[PDB]
Parts: C-alpha cells; sequence; structure tokens
C-alpha cells in the first residue's frame, strides 16, 4: 500500500522534494505561505495507499487603504498586512466620532475577514 | 585600490553572467558556425565552474547571499534562478537546487497580495541594473522575480506545487497596478512578465506600446545602460505578443547602442532579447560576443 505525491494546498506547500512513490506510514509536513496560518495538523501520513487530510492555510488581512478612509478611521500606533489571529487598532479621524459599537476599534483578524469600526463628523 | 565590498556570492554571479549569456545567445541564433564551434566546449566548462562555485553561497534554505553569514537576498535569489534555469539542458543543474530556490521565494519572500520583498539588499547594487532606482519597486521587484519563476516553471511545477500559484498571484498585482506606473523601466519589465502570461492586453497594452519615444525605446531619466535594459524587456514583451510590426526600429535602436562595471542587466537582457528577436522574427536584420566569451 504505496501512497504517491502528497496533495496540494492553496498558499502553501510541502516542506519537502516530493517523491514519485511514498512508503506506508511515511509522512510529509506542510508550510503556508508568509502571514498565512496553518490550521489543522500541519502533518499527513501514508497508509493503506491514502493520505491523511492536509491542513489548511488561513488567511491574513491586507488592511484597506482606504477603506480605512470612507469610515474616516486610521490606524492606531501607526507604522500593512495581519495575521489571522492579530488584534488590530484603529482611531478615528480628527474631528470625527465613533458611529459603530463601543468595542469596535479594535478588532480580530480572521482568514482574511477584518470587521472595520466607522466614525462620523460630530 | 579602490575599497569597494567584496559579497562573492554576488560577484560569482555577475563572473558568470557573460559566459552563460553569450552561449544562450549563440546557441539560440545557431550562430557558433561563424563564431568558432570549437569554443563551445570550454564555455560549457567556465559555466559549470561559475555554477559550481556558486553552490558554496547556497545556505541551508536554499536562498544566495553573498556571504554565508548575510542574510538572504530576494533579490540575488530570483537572479540564480533566472541564470541557472538558462543552463539546465546547457550543464546539469541540480533540480533541488533550482526549485529549492523557487520554492523559498515562494513561500518566504511572496506577500499576501502577490509582491515579492527584498529583506536583505544585495551588496553590489550596481549588479541589479534599473532596480536600484527607488520608486515603483514593489511593482519592479515583483516582476524581476515573476520572470524568474516564468524561467523555472516547467522545471519546477512538478518540484513545487505552489509554482503556478504563486505566478498567477504575482501576475494579479502587476495588473492591478500596471495603470498607475510612471516609471517606463518598471511599464517595461512588468510589461514583458505580463506579456508572458498573456494578460497584457486592452488599455495595459496601450500604455506599455504608447510610453516608448519615437516608437523605438523606454527610457526614463537617468542612467543610459538602465534605458538599453528597459528595452530589452520592451523587445521581449513585443515577441511575446508577436507584434513583428513595432519590432524593427527597437532592434536597431538597441543595437545602436558591453561590459564593466554596472553592466550586468544590460549584459544579460540585451542578448536575451536580441537572441531571441533573430530566433523568432522572420528575415530579421543582421546584427559582437567576443568580448562575452574572451580567449
Amino acid at each position: 500500500g504505496k501512497c504517491g505525491p502528497p496533495p496540494p494546498i492553496d498558499n502553501g506547500d510541502i516542506t519537502s522534494f516530493p517523491l514519485s512513490v511514498y512508503a506506508p506510514a511515511s509522512s510529509v509536513e506542510y508550510q503556508c505561505q508568509n502571514l498565512y496560518q496553518l490550521e489543522g495538523n500541519k502533518r499527513i501520513t501514508c497508509r493503506n495507499g491514502q493520505w491523511s487530510e492536509p491542513p489548511k492555510c488561513l488567511h491574513p488581512c491586507v488592511i484597506s487603504r482606504e477603506i480605512m478612509e470612507n469610515y474616516n478611521i486610521a490606524l492606531r500606533w501607526t507604522a500593512l498586512y495581519s495575521r489571522t489571529g492579530e488584534s488590530v487598532e484603529f482611531v478615528c479621524k480628527r474631528g470625527y466620532r465613533l458611529s459603530s459599537r463601543s468595542h469596535t476599534l479594535r478588532t480580530t483578524c480572521w482568514d482574511g475577514k477584518l470587521e472595520y469600526p466607522t466614525c462620523a463628523k460630530r | 585600490l579602490i575599497v569597494t565590498p567584496s559579497g562573492a556570492g554576488e560577484q560569482n554571479m555577475i563572473g558568470m553572467t557573460p559566459t552563460v549569456i553569450a552561449v544562450h545567445y549563440l546557441d539560440e541564433t545557431e550562430q557558433w558556425e561563424k563564431f568558432g564551434l570549437e569554443k563551445r566546449q570550454g564555455a560549457l566548462e567556465l559555466i559549470k565552474k561559475g555554477y559550481t562555485q556558486q553552490l558554496a553561497f547556497r545556505q541551508p534554505s536554499s536562498a544566495f547571499a553573498a556571504f554565508v553569514k548575510r542574510a538572504p537576498s530576494t533579490w540575488l535569489t530570483a537572479y540564480v534562478v533566472k541564470v541557472f534555469s538558462l543552463a539546465v539542458n546547457l550543464i546539469a543543474i541540480d533540480s533541488q537546487v533550482l526549485c529549492g530556490a523557487v520554492k523559498w521565494l515562494i513561500l518566504e519572500k511572496q506577500k499576501p497580495d502577490g509582491v515579492f520583498q527584498e529583506d536583505a539588499p544585495v551588496i553590489h547594487q550596481e549588479m541589479i541594473g534599473g532596480l536600484r532606482n527607488n520608486n515603483e519597486k514593489d511593482m519592479a521587484l515583483t516582476a524581476f522575480v515573476l520572470i524568474s519563476l516564468q524561467e523555472a516553471k516547467d522545471i519546477c511545477e512538478e518540484q513545487v506545487n505552489s509554482l503556478p500559484g504563486s505566478i498567477t498571484k504575482a501576475g494579479d498585482f502587476l495588473e492591478a497596478n500596471y495603470m498607475n506606473l510612471q516609471r517606463s523601466y518598471t511599464v517595461a519589465i512588468a510589461g514583458y512578465a505580463l506579456a508572458q502570461m498573456g494578460r497584457l492586453k486592452g488599455p495595459l497594452l496601450n500604455k506599455f506600446l504608447t510610453t516608448a519615444k519615437d516608437k523605438n525605446r523606454w527610457e526614463d531619466p537617468g542612467k543610459q545602460l538602465y534605458n538599453v535594459e528597459a528595452t530589452s524587456y520592451a523587445l521581449l514583451a513585443l515577441l511575446q505578443l508577436k507584434d513583428f510590426d513595432f519590432v524593427p526600429p527597437v532592434v536597431r535602436w538597441l543595437n545602436e547602442q558591453g561590459g564593466g562595471y554596472g553592466s550586468t542587466q544590460a549584459t544579460f537582457m540585451v542578448f536575451q532579447a536580441l537572441a531571441q528577436y533573430q530566433k523568432d522574427a522572420p528575415d530579421h536584420q543582421e546584427l559582437d560576443v567576443s568580448l562575452q566569451l574572451p580567449s
């Protein structure tokens, strides 16, 4: 029961050079592209001619310059991309007030989804 | 003499460039007869020496730097890929070396929107031609690296399953920002990268074509060498488009213009472009390789 080449995953690849054929109980590991987050077991194993399930690569968020502008917000602690799981902090632009919910200036990027707060002229 | 750095992992590639592209040019145009076929074998051994020497600057990551204790350069690693790719059927290129470098570029240096980023610039900035210029670096470097990935595609697609997707992502970024480009250099290098993918059409193509001066060159104010390089990229883009009518004045201008300080990129690109022109173009104009392939 040999396996054949491990399956592809989006935005990532195996950490080894692939083989044509793979012994039973052999394993390979995956790595995601920069700023992508591995979800699931990064290792797969060959057994009974089949591979176990490969991981997935969770997207980072590409922070919009600027939906930030038409929401009248900017980044606090100014220096962008954020990783899945990272919190990002915003401020209202000068002369503006938070018009979204009370907490919405701090938000968490997840798999490419980021909830922008909004501000409005006071 | 003058005090200058000695990044050998970069300097070996500067040294390797004339021999590889000269052999490429003579193979592609089938002009070894006039030059002297007896010379080919020795050129091949010189290329093999350059290649073997470069291996000592290959880091465990499969990336390359001027020194083994210096962080690897994105640009240098992509240049190695491009040079080694042109050599695959000239000498034995280890696939793990070539495809290892490609995979490092993809897994470490490509940003989420497709852009390729340099985290450790080459010490010998003269070897990077027009790229040395500050602005539109995200577009210019992404095009440069994408062009190298394109050269490795067939060799490495089987070793690096992530390659086609990385190419497409870099292509997406180039297309999305091409119209906002201001430098002729960027227009030409990104134009070639897009044209190779069949993605230089419509208003993008119009911009590219109309960016030229006198329908014969792509130039920006500054070092002349950067324009020779830009225009070679544009000539290659024209050949991808098979736009053989626009071509003749460009080739005339290029031929009317090779080595020395800061000429690595111009030399590589001119010989590549003019080589392909003679290979592709019906009844081409008549166009010295001796300087690249001495004694």
